[PDB]
């Protein structure tokens, strides 16, 4: 009411410096709590959801959805917990268990 | 309008299903009277009584109707492979809150 | 003034010069009944001189209205950009000495 | 008349000849909320009637919404008459004048432009979001305007392609949505016969999007052809309702059998629908011909190959066919103009229908007196010249033809706002095209060129050197209150004139804009939102006056009202010395203001009802309940005027020889208003003394108006002033997560949330709240930002409140630019506003009294 090549951005052209709470701090957005962010690891943005939709499921969910959900994490928390098993660490795999991909991991992730 | 489209986490569930996500309806007619002489032919029979009401592959299509762009479609024109950008709906979209400065800029 | 010209426009302010160097608060506020008045005064000094003898132009003059409207008395003499501001009128502040202010006072009473 | 008009499936001159037989003519407007589906519906329908138009593929073309900005938003603005022929089930071909409403609550005005030229209201609902804010609020304009109601239940389709409902869960979630629009209409109408059940085919099931339209009727038709034997009516008569199918007696029972079976509308109706959905949209390369030969539905190879949302469009338009239901619906439930003539008269025209001409018009015969009325204003292309748009009444207007038009004063009395005018040529207005005809009959829309002179907002078409009793029709009642200030001045003034004139303009082109000048010559105009002023100020830069226009910050009209009683017998004589009137201020019970401005009481009613109702409902005395002389600064206006002179006192006879200038000096000082010249709200005004000069030189006139608007303004001010805020409704569809945000945004500014109810069948919840319109400027923006644009928010005026502050606290020290604490919003509102209309820095309690 009142030269030089620069090949990195400078933080003064920087926007959203925003007084406002309500534009600071924006509320993300919660897909049903089924959708993700493109890109981000699915794990991780399961850790760090609102965890608003859980409360809202257990809350409503009968006793047979409840069991039917229940069953349904148990074989995917089998299959991913096969995967990591099978997903060894180069040195961690067995010496028998050491296949040439693991033994050019092991080659390649240590210092020598 | 807000699409609401509620998406399937399990593929055993039937895929016209009252998902728990849908808030539950509260429940609670000039009528005929039953009494009356209306019959109906033996010719006559629901319209697809013999079609089923779901498929293994119907909650599928129905995702594949909010699908992004390229997958909405069925049939299309191929594309230069310098044509796909496969990120640029990354930065259409709002930076994640917690970022540092460089990436925002 | 508006007898003679008339105004239906109220374009009388488009060309108000005005001190541009003071700040938007410091200068003249163009209101209405301030611009008229100082378009009046203007018009009556230039028909007093002939216009073969002399020409008064409004582009190379300024006119400064001070009322219940404008509280700065703004002029331009020997090079000196002077803008008189009473006591009595938006002051409601302690003032210190500063160099490049006259305080003005009442020779009879010898109040600033 | 000839001309160029595109391919249609019926021929213009059937066209015109239906207009001639009033019989077969319904006149609806299709209303609702915003974004539920009408404009695609027309656009549907102009798709069945005109081959040659077809919709896109990728954008959903909307044959209405034609204007730039109605484009670019992708939200109605202005009303899109539309004039067809559409054959019914049993193929009869009626003629229907369609007024595509906007959805917008902002643009509810332009609803009620369409809610008096029309018999019939048919409200679009969203089959998943439900009944919202402004399908409430436009069943209770219909219903109390007195149109017959239906109801189309649009985009069913989400309930199978977005929400995946179970049938029987879609079933349930349609009977709530009956069930709660029916509570509606009762609430909002005392009679019951109108009750909505899509039994008596007042519903129709629709889904724009895929040209789904159906009713009960029109399916049960569909088995009809499908399977001969079966009679249709009976079969829709079965069809909905809890009543169950068994097929070992073919018989339709209230009892379930097997206490698992469905419905009948679940197994005949929702299940197939489902079926022929899922099989295109899951399983149309492996499944699809299978199912569209049991259907009878031939797709060629090239149709085969589309993607599923045209897919669908078309084996749905195959399937159904024309929207047959829908004319069922507008057929046998809105009555023609022949029927419905009686009502509108009735409701509409001043004189009554008990006036001759109320009776001649009751018949709505082409071959009588010419009674015209028009409600819209439609610019051109070029935006010089306005087309005033309504229906003919009575008689038949023809082209080339003088006519007196009367505008909102004209009166039998005082005739001096008519003008005769030489109508230039007719138009029966289609959305993208007009068809020029050399006559329109009664019954029928018509857009009138050249009467747009001397009219601004309404006209009365009539015939010249005839009807030298006739009356205007009743200005349009609005829905909501234009309450959004904005003051309008030009970049360059040397252009002034060019704005004044685009003013005018869009005075005509917005049914409720108010356009003045206030005292400090500051152009003023009155909108309902931050929407439809952006509108507004597009139209007045673009359309109309291509000139650059400063435009101030938006604030709000406040009100003005007293808290108690005036401290001292407030009074006032005329110049003359003589006359003097003594009155006193008290503020009205509560909701009597509400029951004046709703039409409760009217001051046309009889001395014996109206103090009889001001007696029992409100306990006064009867003398108080008799005396009471006028209803605040207009008709039903929200102040009282009484007078206590006990006739002993003072002469009833020789008061009553001013009563009529004491009641127009009540009245405009009701309509000023003395702290920052504003209306008077809520305040009782009683006279306690009145001397009346004996002669009558030296009363009346310019001496005894004044003094009672200066003895009015002293009886406000000694009692205690306030001012009123207006407070907004909003109504905020916002997910369940969000719903928590929302009342954040709703912190910062002022807002109370009265509910937060979830939507019953959808994963969103609608919370509603109470936020001040002065706080309101960008709101919509706020929450739509700060929830990712998941919560959308809709506000419209809802009532007025007193602002916290008291404006008379001269011990307030303000400064110029900062947003002042709650305990003296009122004194900032009082001395600002006093200062944008251009009077005094403050008012002084004794500025009108006679001591000082």
């Amino acid at each position: 009411y009142l030269r030089k090549f620069v090949f990195e951005w400078d933080a003064s052209e920087d926007t959203s410096i925003d007084y406002n709470p309500l534009y600071k701090e924006r509320h993300q957005v919660q897909l049903l709590g089924r959708g993700f962010i493109a890109g981000i690891d699915l794990k991780q943005q399961k850790r760090e959801q609102s965890r608003f939709y859980g409360d809202l499921m257990e809350k409503r969910r009968t006793l047979e959805e409840k069991e039917q959900e229940e069953a349904r994490l148990r074989k995917l928390r089998k299959k991913e917990a096969k995967q990591r098993w099978d997903d060894r660490h180069w040195s961690q795999k067995k010496l028998d268990e050491m296949t040439d991909r693991d033994w050019r991991i092991f080659r390649e992730d240590y210092s020598i | 309008p807000n699409v609401v489209f509620i998406k399937t986490e399990d593929p055993d569930l039937p895929a016209f299903y009252f998902d728990p996500l849908i808030n539950p309806i509260s429940h609670r007619e000039p009528l005929p009277d039953d009494d009356e002489e209306f019959e109906l032919p033996e010719f006559v029979e629901p319209f697809l009584k013999d079609t089923p009401l779901y498929t293994d592959n119907t909650a599928n299509g129905i995702a594949l109707l909010w699908a992004p762009r390229p997958f909405n479609l069925r049939s299309g024109r191929t594309r230069r492979a310098l044509d796909i950008p496969l990120v640029k709906n990354w930065y259409r979209e709002h930076c994640p809150a917690g970022q540092p400065v460089k990436v925002r800029v | 003034y508006l007898t003679e010209h008339p105004d239906p426009n109220n374009e009388n302010i488009v060309g108000y010069n005005n001190k541009k160097c003071w700040p938007r608060d410091a200068r003249m506020r163009l209101m209405k009944h301030d611009v008229n008045l100082g378009r009046a005064v203007f018009w009556d000094i230039k028909n007093r001189l002939p216009r073969s003898v002399t020409t008064v132009q409004w582009e190379n003059s300024f006119v400064s209205v001070y009322s219940k409207d404008n509280p700065n008395l703004l002029f331009n003499m020997c090079g000196f950009e002077c803008r008189i501001l009473p006591k009595c009128r938006t002051s409601y502040e302690e003032f210190t000495h500063k160099d490049g202010v006259w305080n003005l006072q009442n020779e009879v009473t010898k109040e600033r | 008349m000839e001309q160029t008009l595109p391919v249609t499936v019926y021929e213009m001159d059937f066209l015109a000849d239906l207009m001639d037989n009033s019989e077969l003519i319904r006149n609806v407007t299709l209303c609702g909320h915003l974004h539920h589906g009408k404009t695609c519906f027309v656009d549907c329908l102009i798709e069945q009637t005109h081959p040659e138009i077809r919709k896109r593929y990728d954008q959903d073309l909307c044959y209405t919404d034609i204007l730039f900005t109605e484009q670019e938003r992708g939200v109605g603005i202005k009303s899109t008459p539309v004039t067809v022929v559409l054959p019914d089930t049993k193929g009869k071909s009626y003629l229907f004048n369609i007024m595509d409403t906007p959805g917008h609550v902002n643009f509810s005005d332009e609803v009620t432009a369409g809610l008096r030229i029309s018999d019939g209201v048919v409200l679009f609902i969203d089959a998943a979001e439900g009944v919202m804010l402004n399908t409430e609020r436009l069943i209770k304009h219909a219903v109390q305007e007195r149109l017959a109601v239906t109801v189309c239940i649009n985009k069913i389709d989400r309930l199978i392609l977005e929400l995946k409902l179970p049938p029987t869960d879609a079933y349930y979630k349609l009977r709530h949505i009956v069930d709660e629009v029916n509570g509606l209409i009762s609430m909002y109408s005392t009679d019951e016969n109108l009750i909505l059940s899509p039994l008596l085919g007042n519903v129709c099931f629709s889904s724009s999007q895929y040209s789904i339209c159906f009713t009960l009727g029109s399916f049960a038709k569909i088995y009809a052809d499908t399977f001969g034997d079966i009679n249709y009516q009976e079969f829709a008569k079965r069809l909905w309702g809890d009543i169950y199918f068994n097929p070992k007696t073919r018989k339709f029972t209230k009892k379930a059998p097997t206490s698992s079976s469905q419905r009948s509308f679940v197994e005949f109706i929702l299940e197939p629908l489902y079926k022929i959905l899922a099989q295109v949209v899951g399983d149309v390369d492996t499944s699809l011909p299978r199912t569209l030969d049991e259907l009878g539905i031939h797709l060629t190879k090239e149709e085969l190959k589309l993607n599923i949302r045209p897919l669908l469009r078309l084996v749905c338009k195959k399937f159904f066919g024309e929207f047959t239901g829908f004319v069922d619906m507008c057929v046998q439930h809105i009555p023609s103009p022949k029927v419905g003539a009686k009502p509108k008269i009735e409701h509409t025209y001043t004189g009554g229908v008990d006036s001759d001409l109320g009776e001649a018009m009751s018949d709505c015969d082409p071959d009588g007196p010419l009674m015209c009325h028009t409600t819209k204003m439609y610019s051109t292309d070029d935006g010089v010249q306005f087309h005033a748009f309504g229906r003919v009444l009575s008689g038949t207007i023809h082209a080339g033809q003088p006519v007196k038009v009367l505008g909102e004063n004209y009166t039998l009395e005082d005739e001096e706002d008519s003008q005769i005018c030489t109508v230039g040529r007719l138009w029966i207005s289609v959305a993208r095209y007009h068809i020029e005809v050399n006559r329109v009959p009664a019954g029928n829309w018509v857009l009138i060129e050249g009467v747009d002179q001397p009219i601004v907002k309404t006209a009365t078409i009539t015939e010249p050197r005839g009807n030298e009793e006739a009356q205007i029709f009743r200005p349009l009642k609005f829905n909501t209150t234009s309450v959004i200030k904005i003051a309008v001045e030009p970049v360059n003034p040397s252009e002034l004139p060019k704005m004044l004139d685009g003013l005018r303009k869009v005075n005509k082109s917005y049914p409720s804009l108010t356009t003045k000048v206030e005292e400090s010559g500051e152009h003023v105009i009155l909108g309902t939102g931050e929407l439809y002023l952006d509108c507004v100020m597009h139209d007045l830069r673009k359309m109309y006056s291509e000139i650059d226009i400063k435009v101030a910050d938006p604030v709000v009209t406040f009100c003005e009202t007293v808290v108690e009683t005036s401290s001292l017998k407030c009074f006032a004589e005329t110049p003359n010395k003589k006359n003097k009137i003594t009155m006193i201020a008290e503020p009205l019970e509560k909701g009597l203001a509400e029951d004046i401005e709703n039409e409760v009481v009217q001051i046309t009613w009889n001395r014996k009802k109206l103090g009889e109702f001001f007696q029992t409902k409100y306990d006064w005395d009867l003398l108080a309940a008799r005396s009471i002389w006028a209803f605040g600064p207009d008709a039903t206006g929200p102040n009282i005027l009484v007078d206590d002179t006990l006739p002993s006192e003072v002469d009833k006879a020789l008061l009553g020889s001013v009563k009529d200038s004491i009641v127009q000096g009540f009245q405009w000082g009701t309509r000023e208003g003395p702290l920052c010249d504003e209306l008077i709200r809520n305040v009782k005004f009683k006279i306690l003394d009145a001397v009346v000069a004996q002669e009558p030189l030296h009363r009346g006139g310019g001496q005894i108006i004044p003094t009672a608007r200066r003895v009015v303004y002293s009886a406000f001010l000694m009692a205690t002033p306030r001012l009123m805020e207006p407070y907004y409704f909003v109504e905020v569809q916002a997910p369940a997560d969000c719903v928590s945000a929302v009342y954040t945004v709703l912190a910062r500014r002022r807002g109370h949330v009265t509910q937060d109810a979830p939507i019953p069948g959808s994963p969103l919840y609608t919370i509603k709240a109470f936020i001040p319109a002065i706080d309101s400027f960008g709101f919509e923006t706020d929450l739509r930002t700060h929830t990712q644009g998941q919560a959308f928010s809709l506000s419209v005026f809802h009532h007025w409140q007193i602002v916290p502050g008291d404006p008379l606290d001269k011990s307030i020290v303000i400064r110029p630019l900062e947003p002042q604490p709650a305990p003296h919003l009122a004194r900032e509102f009082m001395i600002k506003t006093r200062r944008r209309k251009g009077l005094s820095e403050d008012v002084s309690i004794s500025k009108f009294f006679d001591d000082p």
